[PDB]
């Protein structure tokens, strides 16, 4: 049992559901129903409704309170509430200092809910979707929120499903019903559902299903997808059932009419909405910053104000109780004079870290989310998607991010398939014109006038080509596209005359359209014979086989009979399966050959055609062969095997085609910008293996000199490292280091291909059978001796050990791909990077398999825009194409990052050159705990003074324009080190508060132990010793808010000419009499200069000596060029041709010959 | 969905602005312009603060050696000490005359709060009910205390009087004024009489006297318009200091139209009715004359801080041209 590396391993990962047809009162019995603690009692089969939001009417006041409480600092203000309200130590009247904290817990709990209204607007675009569900009688409009389990519902093409049905009747013949499930598992072909034998032939009619007494037994919703075990209770020897039978919800009906179903899950049931769980909190990387902050500002005060309390002590007990001025009716002892004052040091230096920290960063934050969605730059015009951001308050880890997980259909490419070129007799056709007439004339494409059919679809662009179609001077040229026409599956569907085809492949109906345009118009097909029309003329051969594909044959043919009566077998396939059963006669096998390097040199997904005439008589003793194992009991997919390959051998070459895969306006150079500011892009899609290589090699992840290393190779890579060299492995090393150097040589771009089985292999997670252990753990199957065997297990050594191994093997690959992961190990792979080797990670997609690794990441972004909006909802910012993800990450981003590490350096620098003021002038007042300041200047100074100019530079400033900092995307690593702003920075803007309040104190000390004035008007009272501390602090800390900010808009300078205008105006007692004076005017100047002057003297020297990289562009910005580059990595050949490898491709599934069986037509 | 956003300049970031950057020529030329007005400035504070002529006595009388020692613990009628000084300089133009103190912890947080302003601003409600805030001196024998508080308490009551000695048998009394000495809006404003007729008697009906005090403060200055809340020696004490050695204006010593050394040269004595106990906590007292001048006074720490701040900012516009001119166009 290897791994099968093409089924998608949703494994390892009958119980009476009892839906029971209509009954609308049979699931209400109260023997279903849970019960819980009040009055208020929930159901066991749920109902259909969809909840994203988080509060709902009244969970918002005790939820939201408890992360509001998360940050450290919501602690430090209310335990300062209960402080303050003790009245032995109070310092304060009636409770002014309650209002302020219930505003700032009333501001963040606001915009926590106006972000949580908008998600409670977009779950009801999707509970309002109006599919049919009958009442009593007829079929009646509903909207999805009101369908309950046991319903009957119709619905039409080109719908979406509503819940889990199962389908017991359609119009179709037969009534199977054809479905795409590109929103579940990433495939982009049909997949048809055939329904039940007995219902189709006995409901079939709208008249006779509102009567249907049902029954099922089926298992319970186990997020599995594709093994539904159940029964069907109808009647009198009831009938089994399959996931053949069975719709889900993230399907759409396609290619159909109309069909019905019962509801057998809903809502939370369903089998996709049990593979997207566990939503979270997230919080920022700051913000487990900003409480490291906060638990060593505590710590601070605490030692502070207890070694104030200290000097109190022993300073009441030496020159305080002999002081007889300082006379207090108390009589209490020095020892608790000190402890008294411990708690008054509490409330004085405690405007550190003050209140307006979470208001004035919650408004930062609000700003900057906003800049997101009024993007013009960030907008789709085509759908008109204006890239919501839907979060508003994860903004700094934009500018953060270490990895990228995508998905692949959907989101880097757009599902157009396009044939290219082709080769026909070895010479191509399809350069630019590759012709004689219309050669060095312009490149217009072709015109299809000559077609009835033609219908302009196809852009094309060689002359020579549609020529030599008319002319039919070279034979072998019609033989190719008439081939195009016969080997495939396609529907034809008329209306009125004009033609469709119902393709169940994006691969087939590209071909099939292909060859429409250049005549070979494929009409109709009964059962036995299909009619085509070729250059007007109109034929009629008869189908004598169909040897369908297979995910292991790689390739299709036919064997027709012409109305001549020539037999003969047309094939097309893989290329590497094909030159093992053709002729050793071609005179074509090499150059062919040649067209497929050059089709596989740039990204195209290729295929070989070719045909064999079938004698007349080997046949007759093959068909008999046909027939005999056609119908067989078991050895009727397998034998019939050795029956298809029977006739294979001696086939003669024709050419090769080439289909593309569009991706989107704009991928390849997006990658390119990305990976060069070091971002590693891992792509997790749940398409086939082949299919990753091909987008692999489009959007330029893996090119030319890359080695692939597909997974039955790493498998033995790690074996050679865990299974060896630790302590065993023939002759022992005593070392054994696993740092030998990298698991690789040197030489880099070394890809990785990765299936989902071997995922589950190389990490050592799989599901074992019941045969491996005895029986329960109890202490008879194992003995009292510790528990020896079912308590010590010894997985969690390989298991930790080994995921850790691939996680450091994969940090070198320069471009990882996994194919073929269930919905939940993409969601695996993004945590096992996310915990070693920390990192902080993004992860981008569309579709509901998506929504499982965008609730994991730390960020999430949905693709937007499409008609499939499950990942939307779920995410954190929607924009609508991968190309924008240039502007979120290294504009919205990297500025945001440098706006919030400026803020914080500011803040804590500001708050430290006041309130440590105090902490000096205690020396000189008996360690009193009185305020160096007056009263309202300690409340006005960070809600008036200080409080806008970094309000308006942490929404303002910024770096480098957004034209150049896309151009140099290496200005991205600044902030993806830690190395703006750390704990190591965070300690020099404190070293840079108690400098700046140490000269602001100590210079005005110095100017008033003497004289100031004579007149007696003279200050040098203590109002006048506030005035010129409080009024040398305001000038200094805007001034320092005018260093910083490096983009100085007007409003920006307003601010703060508008703030130090406002202190000296509103404060024009002592406020008109010391500021009038030579001597105070002179203390100020010298107490700024000397506080100012020192911190531009370390940015110029810090800025010609180690310049930062944004420095360095900001001094070029007038002296550099232009650029337009990227155009394809023209690399046209190579001489160490090594590659050869093949470019094949192909999205189609097995067993769509029910052609043959019932002529599935009419 | 959301039809497209606005073009505005402020909500695409793109609103005008002025993107400066520290170049050589713009913080290089800032650390000399200052270094060219710091140390002239520097030396003209230093060069006018040289010239006020100043003189302490420090009449507390801690040594045995001082005239004033035997009033330290008294125990009969007032004391006076007197004290010889002699000014080897003349003194020209107006004279301030000061008085100081030491170790006197008048911005201590349980002192300074220990005032009651409704009742100091002539307010006619509060003044039979003065605060809690100054509860050690709040009440009084079923009375309640006109100046109350801490502050006005321990209102400094020693009497200073200088005598200029030119010759014996007739020690000069030199003139002193005690009027005009307080903040103009402290006397007119801030401190007002209570609102009644015109015998402070009567608007002072019923509140007692400080405990520490001698005489009511309806009988502090026998002039009419200086007696009560409006005192000028009352209000400058009121006016805490912001460190503990402060000195406090006393009177003035004015001129006279000739021109004459308002202190002559020559000898002088210093009368003084020691009163106010300092030397209990270690304080002192000093009594003080200076000058005036067109500046300030006396603070020569102004002056040599120009002169650091104004040579080492100079001393830093050099270092910071020998390596600007090193690492350009370099590493
Ligand atoms: C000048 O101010 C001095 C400020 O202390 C003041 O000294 C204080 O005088 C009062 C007299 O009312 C004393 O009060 C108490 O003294 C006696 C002890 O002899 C007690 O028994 C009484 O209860 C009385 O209330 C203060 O003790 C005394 N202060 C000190 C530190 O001893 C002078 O009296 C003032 N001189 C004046 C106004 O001329
Ligand atoms: C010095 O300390 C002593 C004792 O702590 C204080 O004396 C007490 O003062 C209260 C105030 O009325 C009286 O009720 C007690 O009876 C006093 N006790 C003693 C033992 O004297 C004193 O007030 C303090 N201050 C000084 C002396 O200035
Ligand atoms: C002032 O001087 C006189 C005589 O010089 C002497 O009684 C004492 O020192 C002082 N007397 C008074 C009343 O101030
Ligand atoms: C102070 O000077 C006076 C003259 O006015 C003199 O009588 C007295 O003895 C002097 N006392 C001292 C201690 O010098
Ligand atoms: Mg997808």
């Amino acid at each position: 049992s290897q791994p099968n590396d093409e089924v998608v391993p949703y494994s390892d990962d009958e119980c009476t559901w009892q839906v029971k047809a209509n009954d609308r009162k049979y699931h209400e019995q109260p023997h279903f129903m849970n019960t819980k603690f009040l009055c208020i009692k929930e159901s066991k089969y749920a109902n259909n409704a969809i909840k994203t939001y988080k509060y709902n009417a009244f969970t918002f006041i005790p939820m939201n309170l408890f992360e509001q409480f998360k940050r450290a600092a919501n602690l430090y203000f209310l335990a300062l509430l209960i402080l303050q309200a003790v009245p032995q130590i109070s310092t304060l009247a009636w409770y002014t200092t309650l209002v302020p904290l219930l505003v700032v817990l009333g501001v963040t709990a606001i915009k926590d809910l106006v972000d949580d209204v908008a998600r409670h607007k977009m779950d009801k675009e999707i509970n309002n979707r109006t599919c049919e569900v009958i009442k009593d009688g007829r079929f009646k409009v509903a909207k999805w929120k009101e369908i309950q389990v046991g319903d009957v519902i119709r619905l039409k093409k080109n719908d979406f499903v509503p819940a889990d049905i199962l389908l017991l009747s359609s119009s179709e013949p037969n009534s199977l019903c054809y479905v795409e499930t590109a929103e579940l598992d990433g495939e982009t072909n049909l997949k048809f559902k055939m329904s039940l034998e007995i219902t189709d032939q006995y409901l079939q009619r709208e008249d006779t299903l509102a009567t249907f007494d049902g029954f099922i037994e089926c298992e319970e919703p186990n997020n599995r997808l594709d093994k539904f075990t159940g029964t069907l209770f109808w009647r009198n020897t009831s009938f089994p059932l399959d996931a053949d039978k069975i719709l889900l919800r993230g399907c759409v009906i396609r290619n159909t009419d109309f069909c019905h179903g019962l509801v057998i899950f809903a809502g939370a049931d369903t089998k996709i909405m049990k593979n997207s769980g566990k939503t979270r909190f997230k919080r920022t990387k700051i913000d487990y910053l900003m409480n490291y902050m906060v638990y060593t500002i505590f710590v601070v005060l605490i030692l502070l104000s207890a070694g104030l309390a200290i000097g109190h002590a022993y300073w009441e007990a030496q020159v305080g109780n002999s002081s007889w001025y300082l006379y207090d009716g108390e009589d209490d002892t020095p020892s608790y004079r000190g402890f008294l004052i411990f708690w008054g040091y509490i409330i004085v230096l405690n405007t550190m870290v003050p209140i307006s920290l979470y208001v004035s960063v919650e408004v930062i934050r609000l700003g900057q989310s906003h800049f997101i969605n009024w993007d013009l730059q960030m907008y789709y015009a085509e759908k008109d998607t204006p890239a919501k951001a839907r979060t508003t308050t994860l903004n700094e880890q934009l500018g953060q991010i270490h990895y990228i997980f995508s998905d692949k259909t959907g989101t880097l490419t757009q599902n157009i398939m396009t044939f290219k070129k082709c080769c026909i007799n070895g010479q191509i056709y399809g350069d630019h014109r590759d012709a004689s007439q219309h050669n060095h004339n312009k490149i217009e494409q072709v015109d299809f006038s000559w077609n009835t059919y033609a219908d302009g679809k196809l852009a094309f662009y060689d002359h020579y080509l549609i020529e030599q179609i008319q002319s039919g001077k070279e034979p072998e040229v019609r033989q190719f596209f008439f081939l195009l026409a016969v080997c495939h599956t396609v529907m034809v569907d008329r209306t009125d005359g004009q033609l469709n085809y119902q393709a169940a492949s994006p691969d087939e109906g590209a071909l099939v359209n292909a060859a429409r345009n250049f005549g070979f118009a494929f009409l109709a097909r009964t059962q036995n014979t299909i009619t085509i029309s070729e250059l007007g003329t109109e034929r009629t051969y008869n189908v004598l086989a169909i040897l369908d594909f297979n995910s292991d044959r790689k390739r299709m043919s036919i064997i027709v009979r012409t109305p001549e009566g020539n037999i003969k077998l047309y094939c097309k396939g893989a290329d590497t399966v094909i030159y093992e059963r053709l002729h050793r006669m071609n005179p074509t096998k090499q150059e062919t050959q040649d067209a497929l390097d050059i089709f596989a040199n740039e990204t195209l997904r290729t295929l070989c055609l070719c045909y064999k005439e079938i004698e007349e008589k080997e046949f007759t003793e093959w068909n008999k062969k046909f027939m005999a194992a056609s119908v067989a009991s078991t050895n009727r997919d397998e034998a019939l095997d050795k029956v298809y390959e029977e006739i294979e051998k001696d086939l003669i070459l024709l050419g090769a085609t080439a289909i593309e895969d569009k991706l989107q306006d704009g991928v390849p150079e997006t990658i390119s910008k990305l990976a060069k500011a070091d971002i590693k892009i891992w792509v997790l899609t749940g398409d086939k293996k082949e299919t990753a290589e091909n987008i692999g090699f489009a959007c330029e992840l893996l090119t030319e000199d890359t080695t692939i290393c597909y997974g039955e190779d790493i498998n033995s890579l790690l074996h050679a490292r865990m299974e060896n060299q630790r302590n065993r492995g023939g002759v022992y090393a005593k070392f054994a280091p696993p740092v030998q150097e990298s698991f690789f040589p040197p030489g880099g771009n070394r890809a990785l291909i990765i299936t989902g089985s071997w995922l589950n292999e190389i990490l050592l997670e799989k599901k074992t059978k019941r045969n491996k252990i005895l029986k329960l753990k109890f202490p008879r199957t194992e003995e009292e001796r510790r528990m020896r065997t079912q308590s010590k297990r010894r997985l969690e050594a390989k298991k930790e050990q080994r995921q850790k191994n691939f996680v450091d093997l994969a940090c070198e690959c320069s471009a990882v791909i996994c194919c073929r992961v269930t919905p939940k190990q993409k969601a695996m792979v993004v945590d096992l990077v996310k915990r070693y080797k920390k990192a902080i990670t993004l992860a981008i997609g569309d579709g509901a398999n998506d929504v499982n690794m965008i609730k994991t990441a730390h960020i999430g972004v949905g693709i937007s825009g499409q008609e499939g909006m499950q990942a939307v909802m779920s995410s954190d910012y929607s924009f609508a194409q991968f190309r924008y993800l240039q502007r979120l990450l290294l504009v919205h981003g990297r500025w945001s990052y440098i706006r919030m590490c400026k803020f914080l350096r500011y803040f804590f620098y500001k708050n430290f050159a006041f309130t440590l003021v105090h902490f000096w002038y205690s020396f000189f007042n008996g360690y009193s705990a009185q305020t160096a300041y007056e009263d309202w200047f300690i409340t006005l100074y960070n809600v008036l003074y200080t409080s806008l100019p970094v309000l308006l530079m942490g929404l303002l400033d910024q770096d480098v324009s957004d034209k150049l900092s896309l151009r140099f995307p290496g200005l991205y690593i600044v902030g993806q080190r830690d190395l703006l702003f750390n704990y190591k920075r965070f300690f020099v803007s404190l070293l840079h508060g108690v400098l700046t309040s140490m000269i602001l104190f100590f210079i005005p000390l110095g100017a008033y132990l003497q004289t100031v004035g004579q007149d007696g008007e003279a200050p040098s009272d203590y109002q006048s010793f506030a005035v010129t501390i409080a009024s040398a602090l305001v000038i200094t800390v805007n001034f320092q808010i005018g260093l910083d900010t490096s983009y100085w808009t007007f409003v920006n300078a307003f601010s703060i000419f508008g703030s130090i205008a406002l202190y000296f105006g509103i404060m024009f007692g002592t406020a008109s009499n010391a500021l009038r004076q030579p001597y105070i005017w002179l203390t100020i100047i010298l107490a700024v200069a000397v506080c100012l002057l020192p911190v531009v003297a370390i940015r110029f020297l810090s800025m010609t000596i180690w310049p930062s990289e944004s420095d360095k562009i900001q001094k070029h910005r007038k002296r550099l060029k232009a650029e337009e580059q990227w155009q394809r990595r023209q690399q046209v050949f190579r001489r160490g041709v090594s590659t050869r490898r093949s470019a094949y491709a192909f999205s189609h599934q097995r067993g769509y010959a029910d052609l043959i069986s019932s002529g599935r037509s009419i | 969905k959301t039809r497209r956003p606005d073009n505005t300049a402020f909500k695409q970031q793109r609103l005008p602005a002025w993107q400066p950057i520290l170049t050589a020529g713009t913080v290089l030329p800032i650390f000399f312009i200052i270094g060219l007005i710091f140390i002239p400035i520097g030396i003209g504070i230093f060069v006018t603060s040289n010239n006020i002529r100043e003189i302490e006595i420090d009449y507390t009388g801690t040594e045995p050696s001082s005239p004033c020692n035997k009033c330290l613990s008294p125990d009969v009628t007032p004391c006076f000490c007197t004290i010889n000084f002699t000014l080897e300089k003349s003194f020209e133009g107006n004279v301030f005359m000061y008085y100081g103190l030491s170790n006197f912890y008048q911005n201590h947080r349980r002192y300074v709060k220990s005032r009651d302003d409704s009742q100091l601003n002539g307010d006619s409600s509060a003044l039979l009910n003065p605060s809690k805030e100054c509860e050690p001196y709040r009440r009084n024998e079923d009375k309640p205390i006109a100046p109350c508080g801490a502050i006005a308490n321990s209102m400094f009551n020693d009497t200073l009087e200088l005598f200029l000695i030119g010759n014996d048998s007739y020690p000069i009394p030199i003139a002193l004024k005690k009027k005009g000495i307080a903040w103009w809006t402290d006397k007119n404003v801030k401190f007002r009489n209570p609102p009644g007729g015109d015998n402070l008697e009567e608007r002072f009906k019923g509140t007692t006297k400080p405990v520490n005090w001698l005489k009511p403060v309806y009988m502090l200055d026998s002039d009419p318009d200086n007696n009560g809340f409006i005192n000028e020696d009352f209000i400058v004490w009121m006016r805490t200091a912001a460190l503990p050695t402060f000195r406090k204006l006393y009177r003035l010593i004015e001129r006279k139209s000739d021109l004459h050394p308002t202190l002559p040269a020559g000898r002088y004595s210093l009368n003084v009715t020691y009163n106010y106990p300092v030397h209990y906590f270690d304080g002192r007292k000093r009594m003080i004359l200076s000058t005036i001048s067109w500046m300030g006074g006396k603070n020569p720490f102004l002056g040599i801080a120009y002169i650091a701040v104004g040579s080492i900012s100079f001393l830093l516009g050099v270092v910071l041209l020998v390596i600007n001119h090193k690492y350009r166009n370099s590493s």
